């Protein structure tokens, strides 16, 4: 049925734009990682390669 | 007569409270918000 | 053309370097809870999919 | 488990810590449980000199 | 319970890792970003527990 929407529509009614992310994470090869993107380079001085 | 410990001073983290008095001491593990040591006595 | 509840509108993703830090511009977020896997510590993980 | 390594030497005569050996032996012992990084004492303030 | 046992709560998002034997019972806001955030529990800034 009906789901329309107008915007003298107070708190409880206004459309509220949802999206849900879902994550499977497991011991199962890995496709998405997130980086720390990347720490610079450093020349001629003891550093953790 | 006896010495203070803890962090952030305020009831946002707790606190120690090592004093002596006489033959005694009492320890208190709690959150003591103050602003110095003056223990009122002699 | 956000799909209705009733047909949601479901992507999957693929290999990627995902980083969950440059959305923030993205919606006005009014509400940002999140589950056992915590937001903070979400750009250090690796996810089947 | 709280230490109170503690000894009475009173052969001072005026010298700041006059150069000598001494051990030192605790006496009370208790864990309270709390990350401490502060540290104050109390005075006789009420009967100063 | 058949409504909520809303009666335990535990941590998710620290600064730092955690030394062994310790507790770490503080009601805070954490601030999950530079963004300054002062007890509001807002976006950005979420309640630890
Ligand atoms: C040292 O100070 C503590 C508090 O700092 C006092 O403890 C009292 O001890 C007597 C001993 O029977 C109790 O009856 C009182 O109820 C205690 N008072 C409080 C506030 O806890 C006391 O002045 C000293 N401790 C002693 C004597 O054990
Ligand atoms: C669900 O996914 C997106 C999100 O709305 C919709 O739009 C297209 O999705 C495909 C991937 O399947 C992309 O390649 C396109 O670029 C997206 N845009 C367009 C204009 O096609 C997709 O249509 C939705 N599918 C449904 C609802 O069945
Ligand atoms: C004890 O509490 C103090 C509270 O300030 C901690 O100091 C903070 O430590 C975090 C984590 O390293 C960092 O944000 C800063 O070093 C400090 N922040 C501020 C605002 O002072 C201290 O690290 C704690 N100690 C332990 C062992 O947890």
């Amino acid at each position: 049925q009906s789901y329309g929407f107008r915007p003298t529509y107070g708190v409880g009614h206004q459309p509220y734009r949802v999206v849900v992310l879902s994550f499977e994470l497991l011991h199962a090869p890995a496709t998405v990682c997130g980086p720390k993107k990347s720490t610079n380079l450093v020349k001629n001085k003891c550093v953790n390669f | 007569r006896g010495w203070i410990f803890g962090t952030t001073l305020d009831s946002k983290t707790q606190s120690l409270l090592i004093v002596n008095n006489a033959t005694n001491v009492v320890i208190k593990v709690c959150e003591f918000q103050f602003c110095n040591d003056p223990f009122l006595d002699v | 053309r956000f799909a209705s509840v009733y047909a949601w509108n479901r992507t999957r993703i693929s290999n990627c370097v995902a980083d969950y830090s440059v959305l923030y511009n993205f919606a006005p977020f009014f509400a940002f809870k999140c589950y056992g896997v915590s937001p903070t510590k979400l750009n250090d993980l690796c996810f089947t999919n | 488990y709280f230490k109170i390594y503690s000894k009475h030497t009173p052969v001072n005569l005026g010298r700041d810590l006059p150069q000598g050996f001494s051990a030192l032996e605790p006496l009370v012992d208790l864990p309270i449980g709390i990350n401490i990084t502060r540290f104050q004492t109390l005075l006789a303030l009420h009967r100063s000199y | 319970k058949v409504s909520g046992n809303y009666n335990y709560l535990y941590r998710l998002f620290r600064k730092s890792k955690l030394k062994p034997f310790e507790r770490d019972i503080s009601t805070e806001i954490y601030q999950a970003g530079n963004k300054p955030c002062n007890g509001v529990a807002g976006f950005n800034c979420y309640f630890p527990l």
